């Protein structure tokens, strides 16, 4: 449920400020306070997000997510307030995944080959369909929502790193191409130069970011779980 | 007649003289 | 205790000793059962049956 | 905190640390090889002797 | 009036296709996700049931590039040697892939 506390409920026009303290912002991340700040910066709406929500009711498109149960794990959209990674806007060349049902949404994530993409609609521009068009409606005037406007695709576990030599990064990309003879073009980004292609395909493979531009995918990887007492992890 | 099948490799990419020195003995 | 390990292959197929030398300079040793169409997996390339 | 711990990714002979190890859906594209195959040529045919 | 001719060309010894099957080329690939107790919070007794198709431990359920691969736990490491400071043993899930690259 709650990492530290249950997020406060304030009856909407309030700009939640920065806190220098490290252990104070974590329960604010529990409150989904940061994603509301993303709206004020790019969507330009003062909609408080997740009253009573926290991290105990947020659901993702997968039917069962083990990572959602372990709220200690850190989400890509939650790594933006802490400063490791950043989510950006969506380009016209970028398109939706027809996987989930976009009902009553304003902000949903999509990790990509390059980075993390967040999409926005207007406050009152209700998202009642999977399309890009946002539809006006008066039913979402109230800001109370059990993560209805916040649906997150993917099951991503985030953590700090120690970077790798540029040569080590180069080994993965070449080997990844070898592992995937058929995959040639991904998201328009070149993976292997090939001939003419068909456009429509939902593609879902495991990936990993090592701090480099090209994402690394795998099919025969072996993960390893070790936990150590780190002052950041307290 | 051992053989091998090829996958997705990692193939990498002036003056030179031969200057032989000697010859040994074999035929058949 | 005195412990024995066993495996019932119940057959006999010719095999050879093979040394591999990747063109980068790396070398890998392995015992492939070249009598059968076995596929020993290493690096990028795979060898298989012989005569 | 209620977390499993740090992640260490080893994918075929090396050890790599992830920033955000996860799974997600992307758009991909597929290519196809279309081959038209056919051969036909003139030949010389003769009979020298028949027994 | 009309007619009908039948020309013979060869004599040989064949036999009819009673059945038909294809044989791909199997390669045995396997991964291993290595949890330890209180970190994956797996039970003291390994669950006798295994969903060989979903595998919710790693990205819930999607397409498995193996054809009905098996599943299971493993023996346990416990202590500072494996780092997650539990003296209790550890459960490790394993996969098996049959794959035909080329
Ligand atoms: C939306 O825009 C907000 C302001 O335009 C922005 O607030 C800014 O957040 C940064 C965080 O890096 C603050 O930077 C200072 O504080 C941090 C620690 O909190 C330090 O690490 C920095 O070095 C720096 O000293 C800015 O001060 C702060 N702006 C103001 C006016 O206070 C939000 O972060 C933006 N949010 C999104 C989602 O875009």
């Amino acid at each position: 449920g709650p990492i530290i506390c249950a997020g406060p409920i304030h009856s909407k026009s309030a700009g939640i400020p920065h806190l220098l303290g490290y252990s104070e912002k974590i329960c604010q991340i529990d409150r989904l306070i940061h994603v509301s700040s993303w709206l004020r910066n790019h969507s330009q709406f003062q909609g408080y997000v997740g009253q009573r929500g926290g991290r105990s009711q947020v659901s993702y498109y997968p039917a069962e997510n083990s990572y959602s149960r372990w709220s200690g794990l850190l989400s890509p959209c939650d790594a933006d307030w802490l400063g490791m990674l950043v989510v950006k806007k969506a380009k016209g060349s970028d398109m939706i995944v027809p996987g989930p049902s976009y009902k009553g949404k304003v902000l949903f994530e999509r990790p990509t080959f390059d980075g993390y993409v967040g999409w926005g609609c207007g406050s009152g521009k209700s998202r009642t369909e999977s399309g890009e068009l946002c539809s006006s409606d008066s039913g979402t005037s109230s800001g109370l929502l059990p993560s209805d406007r916040v649906l997150w695709i993917g099951d991503v576990a985030c953590q700090p790193m120690t970077p790798i030599p540029e040569e080590t990064f180069l080994e993965l990309k070449s080997f990844s191409q070898s592992e995937f003879p058929d995959i040639c073009k991904i998201d328009g980004i070149v993976f292997n130069q090939c001939e003419g292609e068909s456009l429509p395909q939902p593609f879902d493979v495991a990936w990993m970011d090592v701090g480099h531009s090209h994402k690394i995918i795998m099919r025969e990887h072996k993960t390893k779980w070790v936990q150590e007492s780190s002052s950041k992890d307290f | 007649d051992i053989t091998a099948i090829r996958g997705s490799f990692s193939v990498n990419y002036a003056t030179c003289t031969g200057e032989v020195t000697n010859v040994s003995g074999c035929y058949s | 205790g005195i412990i024995w390990k066993v495996s019932p292959c119940a057959a006999w197929v010719p095999s050879a000793v093979i040394e591999l030398t990747m063109p980068s300079g790396e070398v890998r040793t392995f015992h492939p059962m070249s009598g059968i169409p076995t596929q020993v997996f290493k690096g990028v390339s795979v060898t298989y049956l012989g005569s | 905190v209620h977390k499993p711990g740090e992640v260490v990714v080893s994918y075929g002979g090396m050890r790599v640390r992830p920033k955000c190890y996860g799974f997600s859906r992307m758009m991909a594209t597929m290519e196809v090889n279309p081959p038209e195959q056919r051969i036909g040529q003139c030949t010389g045919c003769h009979l020298e002797c028949i027994n | 009036s009309k007619c009908l001719k039948i020309k013979v060309k060869r004599i040989n010894l064949k036999c009819k296709k009673s059945s038909s099957y294809f044989v791909p080329d199997a390669r045995s690939r396997c991964t291993s996700v290595r949890r330890c107790r209180w970190a994956g919070d797996c039970q003291s007794g390994c669950p006798p049931h295994f969903t060989s198709n979903s595998f919710s431990d790693d990205w819930a359920g999607k397409m498995d590039r193996a054809g009905l691969g098996f599943s299971g736990c493993s023996d346990g490491c416990g202590g500072a040697a494996c780092g997650c400071f539990n003296a209790a043993p550890s459960c490790i899930f394993w996969r098996k892939w049959v794959e035909n690259p080329h």
